[PDB]
């Protein structure tokens, strides 16, 4: 418990990602597929990392596989919080669930790993309704599509983002 | 875009009308510490909290916890605002009329749904099989029902209820797996045993012959890998667990099996329609998904019925979610949009509007 | 010292002539494993054995099991040797003549009674009320009879039978108590529900008005303590269970209620005696013991009969055992000792002697 | 199952107590109201405990309350089988039923309690027709008239031995 | 001269029929180097060998090691030849039928006993208390069972098993004694802690009140001398160790305490016999020997049961070996010599003779 708070900009983005409102196809393209969170400069709040996001309208056009381009947004030597909206299919249902991703690479400095880990359980309590959590401590634990599929539903997951595993 | 919610005794099936499968299938449980967790959240904590089923035997008993499940369904599972979508609900057979009005009141006042509709689960399963007359054997998690239906209407005096379903079979498999030296007692280990049951258990056509086959070789033994990598082997427990559906005395119950319950409810119908019910016995629910259960039901009911009757057990391949799938096909029809109970009609007639619009 | 045995469809009443009440009242059931248990012994085992009623609807259907009940009656319940006492038996209305001779043969050859007599149950109830003309509405456990009697003789063409009595009301109370969340399914729990029925159920004078009173307050709710100390509460089920006597459609039956059955059997009698039957309607049996049933029968038959007829329902306070009490008063009379069928008369005329000595 | 047999003297006494035969008032006074059974010296049979019995002719003369004097016959530190002929009255019938009583006080030696308990279900099978059984393991569970009345018919019992409860 | 062997989950009790106490009480362990040591021999080596329980939770899991214990029992402990004495064995509740036949085969073929008999442990404890109906709470070394018994027969659907007994309490006392600065980790130091547990531990009637008494004075502190003369002092650990029987969360277990397990198994029985089970709760085993455990069980079950039920906990002073003592009294009866399974009967029927002669 480090006392780091969650900014209102992060709470607003999470509330907009969780519940889908009836909207025109133009506003549907502006929905966020993935979004990164980082510490502020004074390290007092969790804020939105500007420019590091994937929109639903980008998927199928500029973005071919949304999970591969999301993994590319993760910094190599810095910790990050991530919100990924996973579209997957099991043997008896097509699912759409939010995944909270804690990115804490071993190459990150010790001060970043300590602050992000000691404040993770407080931000995840503010983001109520998330049922999937992926703790990745190296690039090999996050880059593989089958690692996410195992966390979503284990071996029941037969497809991820409209593509078979 | 309508919502279809199948409120099961142990599992909540929810999704969007027009889809082939429900989007969300989660346990209908509310957990409180030994402050309130619903669904998979209540099972992620395991042993700290005590779990309660608000709709334990198909009938809602705790309406405060039932609103928590519906709130969890709309916002966390379906991820929609219920005030923007009409909702089709399902109900168990012999559901009292006070519960139908309570559901209508909660949907219009607590969630502010624009439209609403209530359907009987067994009738949706019979329609999904392409029938308007027949008897539905719906075996779920907390309750088993045999519902004879004539021309689209369930015969309420002939509906039989059996408090023996998948939940009792999971507890019985945990009990007989301890005879092999394994220990499944905790809440997390109960979810493992339920997964063993749904993957390796089957109904034997001849139980005593199958017990002799399992005692003379190992051709019936299967291995199962636990979440921590440990491998267990299961032998005659594969067919001894679902055998309690036909011999409830394995559980210490005095009741009849599912085959005799089906026969007894056919014998409570008019003699002129019993021949049609014998040939139109439709299986429904998750507990009817054991391989070999239709051939066993066929053999058991043939021994109870007169030899001149044609016994036909219908086990459609999509019978696990036939209630939800039947509801999603119905709610997605453009001709069905006149059948909804609007909020305008509710403001005039009150919650009693459900009795004349949904029967 | 004569014995009086009232063979009921569900309950056997036995005792000694001259006593005010029967000494033994036990269920007329024979239980065999799913080797032979009779009476309360068959109910002490609960679910291991299957139970059979040898006289399920007033008429003996299984004479082998009926001899087991009579043997249990004499030696275990009355604790006497039947070869030392004359026995007065009772019979249901419309009992076939082959059954009367079979009873006489069993009593003289199997039990070696010195004397014997057969009486009609409904005629004993009418005599016990101080009447020789009237219609007896005898509602017991397995069967309900409306028996119009003129000058001491039952009119057989006007006797109506209704397969709706206390046994069906117990099963219906078990069914509607599950709507409150309680579970009564086993044989031991059926005896609990029968005790709830005999203590808390009553007949509402106006059913729809009573349903509104029960839905607006809790002044009609009663608590009941189970054998294990648990307390249940019962509300409108108190008057909904005996309401099936007047509305058999609550049970899925097409038949008429007990009020219309009484009216229909009066209308099958001669027009000249119908006025006397309207004023001499006598209730009899355990199922007529609900508080408020005489006032309800009075109101229902008044609505069916012409307004110029005087409707009088007679509900004597001792009408539960009026058949047995009437038989024990009759069998204890010194002037009645000439009416017995002796074993000497049986050796000469055979079992057909019962038709001319007991009519 | 200890294999302890029931003597023919006990079977004869039970058959005479169960079925009442037409007899002169002199033989009616010789009927047994209560009787105790014990083990033989070699512990091979259940026999009649000599002198420990109540006659029907004694009731109303030397014996005022037959159940109170019956409880006095039970030994304080020894097990016993008992046959009591209860005359009670419910709300709608006057009844006369035999009650089998297993007296096994806690003060009794362990060897007596074991042999009487392991042979109880075999003697009770020979005494066919008994529908009431009272297992008393202390003096407080047998001395009270309302304890017997509860076993006979619960709260329906309004009188016992001609006296209200 | 028959032999009585009580095969416990952690301790083997053996002796001669007719004696008041077992002659040999040794640990049922087989030790092999980290070539085979049994009993106290396996504990005399301490840390060189690894120890295995062949009957760890009452059910034999390793039949090769179980024969080593029985061989050690006959020749080293009882010092007799088993081919000259009939042997009475005991078995845990819910023992599978394959294990009963395996015991019969080993006794007649490996040890060549002239006669043999198998008894249920809980039924012997109930008989020893002078009862045929009741619920036995048998807490031993590896397992705790609540066994409701009606008329001498255990009700198998209501038997509950708790993997929490004296072995887990010894490990917990070792753990909390390290909070005072003592170090008990080795196998020899575990036998010291078990001796501390059996001499100084007790059950507190009110745990939180007892924790306050121990924190404000030293009237609850006791001294204990180790085998090497060193003296340790123990305070609130005296009642914190057996408190885990009622609060298994002290051990990280999700299960219910022994009081709730007893209550839950009574609630799995017929409602008509629950009143008799509440008044006939009998304690059995070594783990029920703590002072104050009967008064604590009485208070805890009273809070769970309805207030109209009479709760009576029976804790006989010889309840530690009531299974063995009940078996030695039974096996020494001259009338019992007809109940043995002879070797002649075994040669004809095979090992399945045990199911019809010992049930
Ligand atoms: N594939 C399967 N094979 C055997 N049993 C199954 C299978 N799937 C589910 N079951 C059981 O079916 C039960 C739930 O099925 P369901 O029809 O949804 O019940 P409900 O509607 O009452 O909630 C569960 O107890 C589950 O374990
Ligand atoms: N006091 C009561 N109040 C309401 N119903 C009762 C009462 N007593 C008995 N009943 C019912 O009456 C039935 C038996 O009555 P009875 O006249 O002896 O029938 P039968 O002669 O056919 O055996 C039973 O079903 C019993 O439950
Ligand atoms: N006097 C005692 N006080 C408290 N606990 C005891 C006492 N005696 C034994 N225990 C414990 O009881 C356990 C063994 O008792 P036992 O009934 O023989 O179990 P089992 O039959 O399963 O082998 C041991 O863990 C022992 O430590
Ligand atoms: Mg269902
Ligand atoms: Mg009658
Ligand atoms: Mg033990």
């Amino acid at each position: 418990a480090s006392g780091v708070a969650v900014s209102d900009g992060v709470i607003k983005v999470f509330n907009d990602m969780k519940v889908r409102k009836s909207s025109t196809p133009e506003e549907v393209k502006k929905r966020k597929k993935a979004v990164l969170f980082c510490l502020s400069e004074d390290k007092k709040n969790i804020i939105l990392e500007e420019g590091k996001e994937i929109l639903v309208g980008d998927v199928g056009q500029t973005v071919d596989d949304p999970y591969a381009t999301f993994v590319k947004m993760l910094p190599d030597k810095d910790c990050r919080y991530a919100l990924y909206d996973a579209t997957y299919e099991t043997k008896e249902s097509k699912k759409e669930d939010l995944v909270f991703i804690f990115w804490a690479p071993e190459s990150a400095p010790l001060k970043s790993k300590m602050i992000y880990a000691s404040s993770k359980d407080a931000i995840k309590k503010k983001l109520t309704g998330i049922k999937h959590e992926l703790q990745a401590n190296c690039y090999e634990e996050v880059k593989d599509r089958c690692t996410l599929a195992e966390k979503l539903g284990g071996s029941a997951v037969i497809s991820l983002e409209g593509k078979p595993l | 875009a309508a919502l279809v919610v199948d409120n099961g005794s142990g599992m909540c099936k929810a999704g969007f009308a027009g889809d082939d499968a429900p989007r969300a299938v989660f346990p209908s449980i509310v957990g409180r510490p030994r402050d309130s967790y619903v669904g998979d959240e209540a099972q992620s904590k395991r042993g700290i909290l005590t779990l309660k089923y608000p709709i334990e035997h198909g009938i809602v008993t705790n309406w405060d916890d039932m609103e928590k499940i519906w709130h969890h369904t709309f916002y966390n599972e379906l991820r929609v605002a219920p005030e923007e979508h009409p909702v089709l609900l399902t109900e168990a057979p012999l559901n009292p009329k006070a519960n139908r009005e309570k559901m209508t009141q909660i949907m219009f006042e607590t969630f502010n749904t624009p439209a609403m509709y209530v359907a009987i689960q067994a009738v949706l399963s019979l329609y999904a099989s392409g029938r308007t007359t027949g008897i539905v054997m719906d075996s779920g998690d907390g309750v088993t029902h045999t519902v004879p239906i004539y021309e689209g209407y369930a015969l309420p005096h002939a509906i039989l209820r059996l408090d023996l379903a998948g939940r009792d079979l999971t507890d019985y498999l945990m009990k007989i797996l301890t005879e092999r030296g394994y220990s499944f007692t905790t809440t997390a280990e109960r979810e493992i045993v339920r997964d063993i049951k749904e993957k390796l258990c089957y109904v034997a056509l001849d139980f005593e012959q199958e017990m002799a086959t399992a005692a003379s070789s190992s051709s019936l033994e299967k291995s199962y890998e636990l979440p921590d990598g440990q491998v267990i082997t299961i032998g005659n427990e594969r067919f001894r667990c679902p055998e309690a559906l036909f011999q409830p005395s394995f559980l210490g119950m005095e009741s009849a099996g599912i085959h005799e319950t089906t026969f007894n409810s056919i014998m409570k119908c008019d003699v002129d329609i019993r021949k049609d019910l014998y040939a139109n016995t439709v299986l429904s629910g998750g507990t009817t998904m054991y391989p070999g259960i239709a051939d066993r039901m066929q053999k058991e009911i043939t021994a109870l019925a007169p030899s001149t009757m044609k016994i036909k057990i219908i086990a459609p391949p999509e019978r696990k979610y036939s209630v939800w799938i039947g509801g999603s096909i119905l709610a997605s029809l453009s001709t069905f949009q006149q059948m909804w109970i609007s909020k305008q009609e509710y403001d005039e007639s009150g919650p009693s509007i459900v009795h004349r619009k949904c029967f």
